[PDB]
RNA sequence: GCAGCCGCGGUAAUACGGAGGGCGCGAGCGUUACCCGGAUUCACUGGGCGUAAAGGGCGUGUAGGCGGCCUGGGGCGUCCCAUG
RNA sequence: GGGGAGCAAACCGGAUUAGAUACCCGGGUAGUCCACGCCCUAAACGAUGCGCGCUAGGUCUCUGGGUCUCCUGGGGGCCGAAGCUAACGCGUUAAGCGCGCCGCCUGGGGAGUACGGCCGCAAGGCUGAAACUCAAAGGAAUUGACGGGGGCCCGCACAAGCGGUGGA
């Protein structure tokens, strides 16, 4: 079971908005437009001061939450991510967003975190030559993940790329949308990323 | 400027002929995330009161802290009669890590890898009190050098 | 009866210091002239010379304080806030290069006693070497 | 002005009753009495009385308090001879620490010696009138010199520090300078500027502030 | 009836039983049992003994532990190098 | 084994009391005194192991040396710097800063018991658990109430007084 089921209703746990759904999370309607409030018979209740465990908790979730991964694997990797010389913090993103199915993301191949999954399990991907159907898997720097040619003339995917002609990709990527293929140049930097978390708190929990 | 942060508050009992007259207490910490910390015990007949109190306590009694890129220029343990406290630098992406009280402090003297750990009585008060002169005793290499002079 | 010099020594120390005072004597003999040796070239006192009192040989170690403080208790920041000796008698420490700690985030210093000679952790890993560990200063 | 070697006057004062720590400050006993070393004395002043004069002509103002008995009528005196603020009376609890809260008597001083002066005297009942003469009254006996206080003083000329260890224990917490005439009894720790001096002695505290008061002004230049 | 502990329940139960809702985790989740941990609560790191539990009712001295200043020999402990 | 004035467990009587196998009163044997031998425990208490060094003084006092209106050594007290302590308190007679070395503690109750051994004439003692069971037991301080504790002060509270109810 990893997870699926109601979403942009943790766009609404969180308070902050959460891209779960690409278009629409854009409309008026990732919900937290008009309904900031969170879930629940008693949503639109006064919250009291939350301990110090809460906030350590809420802000683990909310970046869990957002690459939606079962904490199994989360923690596992917040575990390699401790054995590298490193920053804790900076480095656990660092796998973080190097996950296939992240950058088919990134990469634009898809509206949605959630539907770059699917495009990866149904196999939907190159990657430096070989298909791929493990998500999971890490990008290594300077690898071409891709399209199948057999799925190039998806109404998906096609309808995609034809939006990436005006969208800068990530610093640390490259695409050329005209052959659907692309590249994972470096391992993207703190300073690169945009995630409204605050590692930190997401490290101090793991310490408990 | 000033977050306001809230260690903990307690309720107390004086007595007297049929009642228990009350009192409460409160506890603050002050501070920058630059490196000033204030710390206040507030006492009052109300709350909300109580902590308004402990506010203007606080930020009088504020300590400069040293800061070498995020942590304590050097360990230290400090008695507090009762309650002892270890401090101890660590590297960054270690973040703080000690309890509700000495993160407070720590959180808002701008510490951000550190390590601690508490040992004796753990009194909220007096360990607070601790980790205070705790941080106020740290000395930079330069402080040092300053010191033993001519 | 007296069972251990140094020990004594340091005690003087910093039995001196905690009440302020400018120099304190203490029984003289080449080691314990070689800490206070360290002493003052590592800058916790001024010095010391040798002296004689009413016919007996005696280290007169030169006291150093800071300046004086501000709003109440004036007391000046000691030069000297922590000593205390490491290898006691019955239960010697000694240690091994690698083994030489780090002292305050090296802001301290450690003294052992080498058989190149006592000496500060700094210069013993310079030097190579290991020994008694005889105390802790900072 | 400086002024000579006036040992007609603060050879010492106090029996045994010392402060160990006042050590450096004595000559030697005779007939049971220490008897403060005068040429270090001159040593002293020659600083303390430096630092007045920077304050003096730096536009400072300097608290003189002096409680004891002898040297009250010569408090009164030489604050009022010099641009000063004094305590001759008793001292108060926190004219220092607390000073807001005080400040608010000086005000009702204010207040109520508008009211006698004013037509609404009389015109009004009898028992509150010497309800208010008797408030005018008290505050006129402690506040007389505090008045001149419009805010926190840049220094405190205690006579008696031992005595007033709580005017100084005050200045020491705010960090306001203490000068004191002080001698055998006190603990020089902390005193900011000491002045060692016999001071029951009314030719010792009449000396002492004379001169004080006078370098003072010929600081300011009058 | 609950319950690890403090406890909750005598007609207003956020502590019982169901329900709506919510949090947590997911082919798993709970429970029991056992190890280390928290416990510097056996303390070498790193504890104590006036009243909190703790000085032997006192002395005597056996084994044993521990020991003052200067110079030299030996170098066993101890430190350094190489090597197996 | 001797001794025996006074005192006095037990025991005999007396009064007190709801009762008194007690507190009060009168008697009284062991014992208490001595010698020899055994017992060996204790709030055997500073409730604070022994020894050495170091860290402001003031004062009272025992005692010794000195050039003795002051100095200097040893002991017993009270107040007190720094320091320490949970706090009371401690403070050169350390509960301070240090080294040596010995002894002892490791939740309460069950237990100073059980079992085992040693010792003793016996009474007993030394050593000394656990099962079970409880979430405390415990120190010092606070604020209160309270004391057949104290000091002080009030009210037709008593006294002093007049008049009444309790009877019909
Ligand atoms: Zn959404």
């Amino acid at each position: 079971g990893r997870y699926i089921g109601p979403v942009c209703r943790l766009c609404r746990r969180e308070g902050v908005k959460l891209y779960l759904k690409g278009e629409r999370c854009y409309s008026p309607k990732c919900a937290m437009e008009r309904r900031p409030y969170p879930p629940g018979q008693h949503g639109q209740k006064r919250a009291r001061r939350p301990s110090d465990y809460a906030v350590r908790l809420r802000e683990k979730q909310k970046l869990r939450r957002i690459y939606g991964i079962s904490e199994r694997q989360f923690r596992n990797l917040f575990e390699e991510a401790s054995k590298k010389k490193g920053v804790t913090g900076s480095v656990f993103l660092g796998l973080l967003e190097s996950r296939l199915d992240n950058v088919v993301y990134r990469l634009g191949f898809a509206v949605s975190r959630r539907q770059a999954r699917q495009l990866v399990r149904h196999g939907h991907i190159t990657v430096n030559g070989r298909r791929v159907d493990l998500p999971s898997y890490r990008v290594r720097p300077g690898d071409e993940i891709a399209v199948a040619e057999k799925s190039r003339n998806l109404e998906l995917i096609r309808q995609n790329l034809e939006a990436m002609k005006g969208r800068k990709v990530g610093p640390w990527l490259s695409l050329d949308v005209e052959g659907m293929k692309g590249k994972f140049l470096r391992l993207p930097d703190r300073e690169d990323l945009a995630l409204p978390v605050n590692e930190q708190l997401v490290i101090e929990f793991y310490s408990r | 400027d000033f977050e306001e942060k809230m260690i903990l508050i307690r309720r107390t009992a004086r007595m007297q002929a049929g009642g228990r007259r009350f009192r409460f207490g409160a506890l603050v910490v002050v501070g920058d995330r630059q490196g000033r910390v204030g710390l206040g015990f507030g006492k009052a007949p109300e709350v909300p009161l109580a902590v308004q109190k402990a506010g203007y306590y606080a930020r009088r009694n504020m300590v400069e802290v040293p800061l070498q890129n995020g942590t304590i220029p050097h360990e230290i343990e400090v008695e507090f009669g009762a309650s002892k406290i270890v401090l101890k630098p660590a590297a960054p992406g270690t973040g703080v890590i000690a309890g509700a009280v000495p993160r407070a402090i720590l959180e808002l003297a701008g510490v951000t890898d550190i390590l601690t750990k508490e040992l004796g009585s753990r009194n909220p008060i007096n360990i607070a009190y601790a980790t205070m002169e705790a941080l106020r005793q740290l000395r930079t290499k330069a402080d040092v050098e300053r010191l033993r002079k001519g | 009866m007296l069972t251990d010099p140094i020990a004594d020594m340091l005690t003087r120390i910093r039995n001196a210091t905690r009440v302020y005072k400018e120099s304190t004597d203490v029984p003289a003999s080449r080691f314990k002239e070689e800490i206070l040796r360290i002493l003052a070239r590592e800058g916790f006192i001024k010095g010391y010379e040798r002296v004689d009192v009413d016919g007996k040989p005696y280290l007169r170690v030169y006291l150093k304080y800071g300046p004086r403080r501000q709003g109440p208790d004036p007391r000046p920041e000691q030069v000297i806030h922590h000593i205390r000796r490491i290898s006691k008698p019955g239960r010697r420490v000694y240690v091994g290069v690698k083994e030489i700690p780090r002292v305050r985030r090296g802001l301290g210093i450690a003294i052992l006693s080498t058989s190149k000679g006592v000496l500060t952790d700094r210069e013993a890993r310079k030097l190579g070497v290991g020994g008694e560990l005889i105390c802790e200063v900072w | 002005v400086k002024e000579l070697l006036e040992a007609g006057v603060h050879f010492g004062h106090e029996r045994k009753r010392w402060n160990p720590k006042f050590a450096r400050y004595i000559y030697a006993e005779r007939n049971g009495i220490h008897i403060i070393d005068l040429q270090k004395t001159m040593e002293e002043l020659e600083r303390t009385f430096r630092f007045i004069e920077d304050l003096a002509m730096r536009g400072g103002t300097i608290l003189f308090v002096g409680t004891k008995k002898q040297a009250q009528d010569i408090v009164r005196m030489e604050a009022e001879r010099a641009g000063m603020p004094y305590v001759n009376q008793r001292w108060l609890g926190g004219m220092l620490t607390n000073f807001k809260t005080i400040s608010q008597r000086v005000h009702r001083l204010e207040e109520l010696e508008a009211l006698f002066a004013s037509p609404e005297i009389e015109e009004r009942p009898k028992k509150e009138q010497v309800r208010l003469k008797h408030e005018l009254e008290r505050l006129q006996k402690y506040l007389s010199g505090f008045r001149l206080l419009k805010r926190l003083p840049d220094a405190i000329f205690v006579v008696d520090p031992t005595k007033e260890a709580i005017a100084v224990r005050e200045a020491r917490k705010l960090f306001i300078p203490v000068i004191a005439l002080a001698d055998t009894d006190s603990d020089p720790d902390l005193v900011d500027y000491i002045i060692p001096g016999n001071d029951d002695a009314i030719r010792s505290i009449q000396l002492i502030l004379s001169r004080a008061v006078d370098l003072i002004i010929q600081a300011r230049g009058g």
